[PDB]
């Protein structure tokens, strides 16, 4: 049997055909039981007409038994006009790029059309991933009557209501409309100190931004994380929008065009092998859309069952029964001070691996004040008075009366550089600390020493926690730190809050 | 089991199981048990 | 530590209790690797 | 000058009624500074046939808004879904005339589209106004899984949350299922007697009998369902006393034209005394990019309020939908529909007529019957509940404690 | 025993980005105010706002 798969491209990208065609060209049996023929094809616009035309001359002359959409513009409408032609000609399209990537909320029931992208549910579930991942429970909901602010809100109170963090969710705000003039100054002056999620649209995360900055909630301490919707064009980014908004969308950065189409076809492919292996045979495609040919044209076999269970070379390309990505490829990104988006996190098999363990400070603005009640403190663990364990398996984050502190842990010795694991401190001098944070109004990173040992001068240079505190790369050493008259020749130390000399212990 | 939150293995959604479970689902209308008087579960059924 | 051990009712508001609890948290780690089905297989355990 | 504006419609003579429509609204208007030209088009069997209609014909002669409707054929599978896709592709509105589907509330799909009838989901504010009328606090749902279903669902638990409430149960059905009786038989040992239906009718007709034979039909039960569980073959089928709702002018095809080509004009007029203004792109091919003006014009039409319509106050809310209508409340009452109230803008107000509850009874039934059954829950304690095996008779000995008392087990 | 919790001091417009964070760090039930008359009416406003 031969499985004629169709690709749909536009003259914005560089690829040409002969390349489309190439790309299924592996030679590994990628088919077992069958062979596919790719045609390629560029066309010049999107638009209902022509996308039609060339869908159904597709159909007729090459009889295609599926369809690889790939869109250069960012109309979204083209993603739901794909769908109706799904439903009328029962081909399995795929959105690869641009506007057919835009997941639509509620596909036809008779339609075969799957998307390469997140749904508004996924890109709030890596949200809050990244919230609880930054220890940020609490925090605030600002939306708008934006099209599926309802579905937001709903998927977020109920990810709230299911889940065992603390989740500190302080209220829900819903802008109308009339953002300066009145009735939103009101609900927007209730938001304190917290991260804001905000679901609008760009032209609208604008004005909201600015009112924010006009309100003075785009602080140090103000962490405004949005989806993909308001982030939209990366190339272009508004005055409006603060350094350091967290945002999640699709990578357009690693996921070429060219691993878009190898995986799309690789999908098609999978999904027909498998009902090959399965049903009888490649059910033949429709004669032609135009005719109102008299039939219920309900196939009798379907791909839409087999698109649910593929597995291509070594991704999971899954789809659900809604027509999401089960593992979509989402990256979590942010305004850095050079005022371009920064990838920063990628959401891979469930699991958001983020680039800074810590969350680096960023400047909102050239007009913001600096940041002074933010401080670097070093600690090392000793067995009474700072004990430093794992995070909580039940709830995947530090447990009560204990605060993230991240220890740079090498991956082995053979390498000379670590990374940063998260992990709980508590303990006699945690205790302390938490009580200076507490009167004293100030906010810590806790962070254990690698480099010495409680602190030494080799070398005329000192290690350990003094060594961190006398080369600036801490504000204050918490920990079980003695007073000593050459550390107090160096460093500054505070009243000693528990008599600890030196003893001598025997066995009795 | 008399009765806890626990997470289920999909979509990680709080549950109660044994008898906490089998009141909040419908399957029982009322606990004559040795059932202890606590906040968790008071959150979510009432007791005399 | 590992030669005098303890546990109780898994899924049980003592259980609870221990979870919910500040400074107990070490000693519940010692009891979730030992929680026991039923108090009547815990109370046997206790007897032999 | 010349302003057009599309309308696809059922018949000939339909398009000939909104052609006059048109000339009566450009009349009263004033035809010195726009004159407003009308472009029809008849409905094709075809859902690709009319996507290339509507470029060739209606997109081809530059409309400002399309007037779509449900064609002749008695058939409703979501019809103007091609027009308001294709006009949604360049932001022209669409306004729906007689489609009452509630996948169209939905703007992250359908962009442009707006409609003169209230969605089948609208519905459950109905059932609301009359659980507070009625005072029944507990309910039984019996959506359909698709997304009419859903929504109805989502709408109506969205204003029980007001009332901090929940319905007792929300059973879920797929459509077209010939066997319901599993849920039915869920829904029979809860305590909630006030059973709301949203499903199609040939599911409406099912659960109907479905319920029949499981005698849920009889006194004490009260049913609340929507206008297509008593339309057609679901009223062949439906329990007497059902109570149903009916859209005053729902299958009226002129007074909703009319109505919407009043309110198309005036939204057109108001929207051309604006700067800037954009004229809509002409014909589908070799035009890729939207109408400029598109979402201000649709920003326009929801904000308007027709005075004096047909069907009366035309008002469209966030949602695009039509706001405040009119729902006959109608009894099946000897298998026969009789108006037992209307349900106004806001308000449910009765009318002369007795409503006959199901059963026959004319007493308001109430909305539960408290059940003196209770399941009881134990869990072997030794000092508290002692559990022993049971003899072979199906009993257990009796025992006496050392008073002499016998032990009471159960 | 006196509980004096914050000094905040409006020397900016009462409308911009400060005097918002300034005035949102007021926890206490008691404000001792001290403006004239026309700046009292402005404060008031913003923080009944
Ligand atoms: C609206 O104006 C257009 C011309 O700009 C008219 O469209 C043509 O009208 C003639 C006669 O009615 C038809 O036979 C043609 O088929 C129309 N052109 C197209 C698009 O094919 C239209 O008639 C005007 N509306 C009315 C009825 O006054
Ligand atoms: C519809 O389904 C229900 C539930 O399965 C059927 O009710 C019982 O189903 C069990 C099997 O699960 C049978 O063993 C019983 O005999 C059924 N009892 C009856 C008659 O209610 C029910 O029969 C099904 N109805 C139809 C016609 O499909
Ligand atoms: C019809 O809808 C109106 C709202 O549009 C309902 O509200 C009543 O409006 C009348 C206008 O004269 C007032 O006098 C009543 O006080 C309003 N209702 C009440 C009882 O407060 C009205 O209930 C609906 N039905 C009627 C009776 O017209
Ligand atoms: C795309 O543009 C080229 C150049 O104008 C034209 O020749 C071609 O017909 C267009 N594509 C199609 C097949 O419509
Ligand atoms: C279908 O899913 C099952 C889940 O266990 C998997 O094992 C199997 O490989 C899948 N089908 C294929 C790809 O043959
Ligand atoms: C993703 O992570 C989960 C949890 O560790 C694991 O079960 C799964 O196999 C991983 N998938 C891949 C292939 O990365
Ligand atoms: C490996 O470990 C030794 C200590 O045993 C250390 O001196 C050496 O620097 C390590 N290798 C690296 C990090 O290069
Ligand atoms: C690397 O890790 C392994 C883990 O078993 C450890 O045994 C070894 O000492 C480490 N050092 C090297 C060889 O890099
Ligand atoms: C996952 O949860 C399901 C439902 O409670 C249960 O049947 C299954 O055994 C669980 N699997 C494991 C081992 O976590
Ligand atoms: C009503 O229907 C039920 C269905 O089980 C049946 O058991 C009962 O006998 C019926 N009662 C009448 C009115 O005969
Ligand atoms: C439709 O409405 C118009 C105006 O109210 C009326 O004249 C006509 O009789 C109605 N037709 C039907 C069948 O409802
Ligand atoms: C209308 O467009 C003009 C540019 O042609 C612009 O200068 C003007 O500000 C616009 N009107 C509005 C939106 O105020
Ligand atoms: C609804 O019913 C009243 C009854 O007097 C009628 O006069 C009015 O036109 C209708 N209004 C609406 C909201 O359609």
């Amino acid at each position: 049997p031969a499985l004629n798969i169709a690709v749909l491209l536009g003259h914005s990208h560089d690829v040409t055909e002969r390349e489309l065609r190439n790309l299924w060209g592996p030679e590994q049996a990628t088919g077992l039981p069958l062979d596919v023929n790719v045609v390629a094809l560029l066309m010049n616009r999107t638009d209902p007409k022509s996308l039609i035309t060339h869908v159904c001359d597709l159909m007729s002359g090459a009889r295609i038994h599926g369809l690889v959409f790939g869109d250069d513009t960012d109309q979204e409408a083209v993603a739901q006009m794909l769908d109706f032609i799904s439903s009328q000609t029962f081909i399995p399209i795929l959105g690869i790029h641009g506007g057919a990537s835009m997941i639509m909320a509620d596909k036809d029931p008779t339609s075969t059309f799957f998307q390469f992208g997140a749904s508004i549910q996924q890109q709030a579930t890596v949200m809050l991933k990244i919230m609880q991942d930054y220890d940020w429970h609490v925090f605030s909901l600002v939306t708008t009557i934006f099209p599926g602010y309802r579905d937001f809100i709903s998927f977020i109170k109920t990810t709230v209501d299911n889940s065992f963090v603390g989740w500190d969710m302080q209220n829900v705000i819903t802008l109308d409309t009339s953002f300066e003039d009145a009735k939103t100054q009101v609900q927007l002056k209730k938001i304190h100190s917290s991260v804001i999620l905000l679901y609008c649209s760009k032209d609208e995360a604008v004005l909201i931004l600015s009112e924010a900055r006009s309100l003075g909630l785009t602080g140090y301490d103000f962490f405004w994380i949005v989806p993909s919707l308001v982030s939209g064009n990366t190339e272009l980014i508004p005055k409006e929008f603060p350094s350091g908004l967290i945002s999640v969308s699709y990578d357009d950065w690693d996921y070429s065009l060219e691993a878009r189409v190898r995986d799309g076809l690789g999908i098609l492919t999978t999904a027909a092998s498998s009902m090959l292996e399965k049903f009888s045979y490649i059910p033949e495609a429709k004669a032609s859309c135009y005719g109102q040919a008299e039939k219920p044209e309900t196939p009798l076999h379907t791909l839409h069952q087999f698109m649910v269970n593929v597995t291509w070379d070594g991704k999971d390309l899954s789809f659900t029964e809604e027509g999401y990505q089960v593992h979509p490829r989402l990256v979590v990104i942010v305004l850095n001070k050079d005022r371009e988006w920064e990838k920063v996190g990628k959401w891979e098999n469930q699991t958001l691996s983020l680039r800074h363990a810590v969350w680096p400070r960023y400047k909102s603005f050239s007009d913001c004040e600096p940041d002074d009640n933010h401080l670097s403190i070093v600690t090392l663990e000793e067995a009474p008075f700072v004990i430093v364990e794992d995070i909580d398996p039940l709830t995947e984050t530090c447990v009560r009366n204990t605060v993230p502190c991240r220890k740079f842990v090498k991956i082995n010795n053979s390498t000379n550089e670590g990374m940063n694991v998260k992990k709980c401190c508590k303990g006699f001098c945690i205790d302390i600390l938490k009580k200076l944070s507490r009167t004293v109004k100030f906010t810590y990173d806790l962070y254990l020493v690698t480099n010495g040992k409680h602190g030494k001068k080799v070398n005329n240079v000192w290690n350990g926690m003094i060594g961190e505190v006398v080369y600036q790369r801490a504000v204050m050493a918490v920990g079980s730190l003695t007073i000593n008259e050459e550390r107090s020749e160096v460093v500054d130390f505070s009243v000693p809050f528990v008599e600890t000399g030196i003893s001598v212990m025997v066995s009795r | 089991k008399f009765g806890t939150q626990e997470r289920v293995n999909n979509s990680n959604k709080k549950e109660w199981n044994g008898m906490m479970g089998e009141l909040l689902s419908g399957q029982a209308d009322m606990i004559v048990a040795p059932l202890t008087i606590n906040n968790e579960r008071a959150q979510y059924i009432e007791f005399s | 530590s590992d030669k005098f051990i303890y546990a109780t009712v898994k899924q049980s508001s003592v259980d609870i209790y221990f979870r919910r609890q500040v400074e107990l948290s070490t000693m519940y780690r010692h009891m979730e690797k030992h929680n026991y089905e039923s108090a009547a297989e815990a109370i046997q355990a206790v007897r032999d | 000058k010349i302003v057009n504006i599309g309308a696809v419609l059922s018949t000939r003579k339909h398009e000939q009624m909104f052609r006059e429509a048109v000339n009566q609204a450009n009349k009263r208007h004033g035809s010195w500074k726009i004159q407003l030209n009308a472009t029809s088009v008849t409905h094709k069997p075809n859902a690709i046939q009319m996507a290339l209609s509507v470029c060739e014909d209606l997109i081809s002669s530059q409309v400002y808004a399309i007037l779509v409707s449900h064609p002749p054929t008695p058939n409703d599978h979501f019809t103007p879904t091609p027009v308001s896709y294709t006009a949604g592709f360049y932001r022209i509105p669409v306004l729906g005339l007689t489609t009452r589907m509630s996948i169209y509330s939905d703007k992250s799909i359908h962009l442009s589209f707006l409609r003169t009838v209230p969605p089948y989901s609208h519905q459950s504010s109905v059932w609301f106004e009359m659980m507070r009328v009625y005072n029944w606090n507990h309910i039984i749902l019996l959506v359909s899984d698709d997304h009419e279903g859903r929504a109805a669902q989502k709408r109506l638990e969205t204003l029980l949350e007001e009332r901090e409430s929940k319905a007792e149960k929300v059973l879920q059905f797929d459509p077209g299922t010939k066997n319901v009786t599993a849920l039915l038989m869920e829904a029979r040992e809860l305590e909630a007697r006030v059973i709301i239906l949203s499903a199609s009718e040939d599911d409406a007709a099912t659960v109907y009998r479905a319920a029949a034979m499981l005698n849920m039909t009889g006194s004490g039960y009260v049913w609340l369902v929507g206008e297509r569980e008593i339309s057609g073959n679901a009223l062949r089928y439906a329990p007497d006393g059902i109570i149903g709702l009916q859209l005053i002018n729902g299958k009226n095809e002129s007074a909703h034209i009319s109505d919407a080509v009043g309110v198309v004009a005036q939204a057109v007029h108001e929207l051309l005394e604006k700067e800037n203004i954009t004229d809509p792109p002409r014909g589908c091919v070799g035009n890729t990019n939207i109408w400029k003006t598109g979402p201000l014009f649709k920003r326009v039409l929801m904000s308007s309020k027709y005075a004096d319509g047909v069907t009366g106050r035309v008002e469209f809310n966030e949602d695009g939908d039509r706001k405040f209508a009119n729902y006959s409340i109608m009894n099946l009452q000897n298998r026969k529909l009789v108006q037992v109230g209307i349900y106004n803008g806001t308000h449910v107000i009765p009318n002369d007529r007795k409503i006959i509850w199901p059963g026959g009874e004319t007493e308001k039934p109430r909305g539960y019957q408290m059940s003196t059954r209770l399941k009881i829950v134990t869990i072997h304690q030794e000092p508290f509940v002692y559990v022993k095996p049971t003899m072979s008779d199906g009993t257990c000995k009796e025992e006496f404690t050392v008073n002499g008392d016998p032990v009471k087990k159960v």
